[PDB]
């Protein structure tokens, strides 16, 4: 027989839906793999005998609850399947949000731009989706460990009342206000009073 | 002799227009029928029967905003036979756009202040009087842009209607804009746009 | 016990592709006459069972017209079905706790009307999604 694929995963971020798997411990460099997805009774092939360690499914829809399994291959004899339960809208990871500041004076004006998805041909962001999307802000200075957070629905926020000429950093993430789902954050992204 | 027939529905404001074709005599006539979805009786508005205008306010005759409607031309010339063309199933929820909000801008020393009135709408409450869009739309909201240079905005957005720029240099010529926005039906304003300059002081 | 949350209804995203499939669908439904989920499916149905009534009707929906018809109306087809299963699956829990006979008459007069109208009667009912995610939004909120 032969053996099936290892650490398998679907890596999903911002609806970039990858199944990704790792070539196992085997060796014999000949060895093809086989994933399918779940169309109401049955399974369609997506990757068909690949030589690759990872397979698209980002054309799966959000809502759609879906399960994917894949099996190294070789000759008439296959794999046992590693399926993984997976549903886009519900499990993805929340992609960081871009952010700009434009600090005037004793004043931080915040502007944010929520992550795009890859489903649409169109312009979408995923706060297009989600109808509880909003913005969590959380700003220090530099010389401290000690933190303030400000949440806000728009695509816009400013920090007001600080003392002048200090140097801010601040980052921002998305989450969801009826949910316990937290988005990853963004880098810090600093201008000066 | 007739194409383009189809409703313009702004603010929950919808009429009726059509137009005229390479065959318009002189005494070239229009007559408008408009019914519910699903009905088979086919209404006659009282005002556009047999009239030589392009157009028919079918406001109060459509004013249920939840509600699925169509409506016919019948375009009747001098030689003869008549030609009847109706439009596409029509929503207000659906298929009207918002028109600017009413602002007034004004200007300040050292900041420029913006105050958003309510617009009513012929779409009335249970009760029956006119609402808001902000009474139909519950989530609408304002989305306020004060543009300097080409690289420097200032940003504003929320639900009041009360909005204020802070911290501006005095006698400094500013375009504010003021846009509705309304996200679940992925409508839009176009934007309401103020020529404004702050006080020399 | 029944209801549904404002929450499911107000995603920007699934509302624009929920209605562009139902312009397409009615765009090519020039049958004034016949309106499927109207007022002609309430009739006699009181306002605390109007929303088992819709739980009816998108089922009916889910399994007669739109699960044989994935075929055509895409791309929006492919995206709004798996909202629309979603919305089933919250409602199985639903269950009137009284007398039936005037949703069970309706939802079969409407599965009357549909088969009756063939292929017609299926584009139908996909250009009246809009009626029903709105029907079911004022039913079950
Ligand atoms: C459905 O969305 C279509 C695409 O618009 C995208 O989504 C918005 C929020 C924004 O990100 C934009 O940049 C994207 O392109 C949109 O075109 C469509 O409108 C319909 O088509 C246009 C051409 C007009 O005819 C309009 O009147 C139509 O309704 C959206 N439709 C609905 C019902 O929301
Ligand atoms: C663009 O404007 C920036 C912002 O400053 C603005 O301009 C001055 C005149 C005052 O009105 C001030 O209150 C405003 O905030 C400038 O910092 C920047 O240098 C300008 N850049 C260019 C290319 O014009």
């Amino acid at each position: 027989m032969i053996p099936p694929p290892e650490k398998v995963r679907m890596n999903s971020v911002n609806f970039k839906n990858i199944l990704q798997w790792e070539v196992p411990a085997f060796p014999k460099t000949q060895l093809t793999f086989t994933a399918q997805y779940e169309s109401y009774r049955s399974f369609q092939d997506h990757c068909k005998r690949t030589a690759s360690t990872q397979c698209d499914f980002s054309h799966l829809s959000k809502y759609g609850d879906y399960t994917v399994r894949v099996r190294a291959e070789l000759a008439d004899e296959h794999s046992e399947w590693v399926q993984v339960t997976f549903c886009p809208v519900e499990d993805t990871i929340i992609g960081p949000p871009e952010m700009q500041i434009e600090s005037l004076a004793e004043s931080l004006h915040l502007r944010f731009s929520a992550p795009q998805i890859e489903n649409e041909p169109e312009t979408w962001t995923l706060k297009n989706i989600y109808d509880s999307w909003a913005y969590r802000v959380q700003y220090w200075k530099q010389g401290t460990n000690e933190k303030f957070q400000v949440v806000s629905p728009y695509d816009s926020e400013v920090l007001r009342n600080l003392e002048p000429w200090t140097t801010y950093c601040i980052q921002v993430q998305g989450f969801l206000l009826d949910q316990q789902r937290t988005g990853e954050w963004s880098e810090p992204i600093c201008e000066r009073t | 002799l007739l194409q383009h027939v189809k409703f313009q529905s702004s603010n929950f404001e919808n009429i009726l227009t059509w137009d005229g074709g390479p065959a318009s005599t002189s005494d070239t006539v229009y007559s408008v029928e408009y019914k519910k979805y699903g009905e088979r009786k086919w209404l006659a508005k009282a005002g556009c029967q047999r009239i030589t205008q392009k157009f028919c306010d079918l406001t109060m005759e459509t004013r249920d905003h939840q509600e699925f409607y169509y409506a016919k031309v019948t375009a009747v010339s001098a030689g003869g036979p008549p030609v009847t063309k109706m439009t596409d199933r029509f929503s207000s929820l659906q298929h009207t756009t918002i028109k600017p909000p009413d602002v007034t801008c004004i200007p300040k020393v050292r900041s420029i202040q913006m105050l958003v009135h309510p617009t009513l709408t012929p779409v009335l409450s249970e009760d029956g009087h006119q609402l808001t869009l902000e009474e139909i739309f519950h989530d609408l909201f304002y989305r306020l842009e004060l543009h300097v240079n080409h690289t420097y905005q200032m940003h504003l957005e929320g639900k009041q209607r009360e909005y204020e720029f802070l911290g501006l240099t005095p006698d400094t010529e500013f375009l504010g804009s003021i846009t509705i926005l309304t996200p679940i039906l992925s409508k839009e304003s176009a934007p309401y746009v103020c020529r404004v300059k702050t006080l020399p002081d | 016990r029944c209801k549904l949350h404002v929450r499911n209804f107000q995603s920007p995203y699934i509302v624009n592709r929920t209605f562009m499939l139902a312009k397409e669908a009615s765009l090519a439904d020039q049958n004034t006459d016949v309106r499927l989920i109207g007022e002609k499916l309430f009739r006699g149905v009181s306002a605390k069972d109007q929303c088992y009534l819709m739980k009816q009707v998108l089922q009916f929906t889910l399994e007669d017209v739109l699960l044989p018809q994935s075929d055509r109306f895409q791309p929006y087809m492919w995206e709004v079905v798996p909202f629309l299963t979603k919305l089933s699956n919250k409602l199985s829990s639903c269950h009137i706790s009284g007398d039936d006979q005037n949703i069970q008459k309706n939802v079969r007069r409407l599965k009357e009307t549909v088969k009756k109208l063939g292929e017609s009667g299926e584009i139908k009912a996909i250009g009246e999604l809009d009626l029903l995610f709105m029907s079911l939004r004022n039913a079950c909120v």
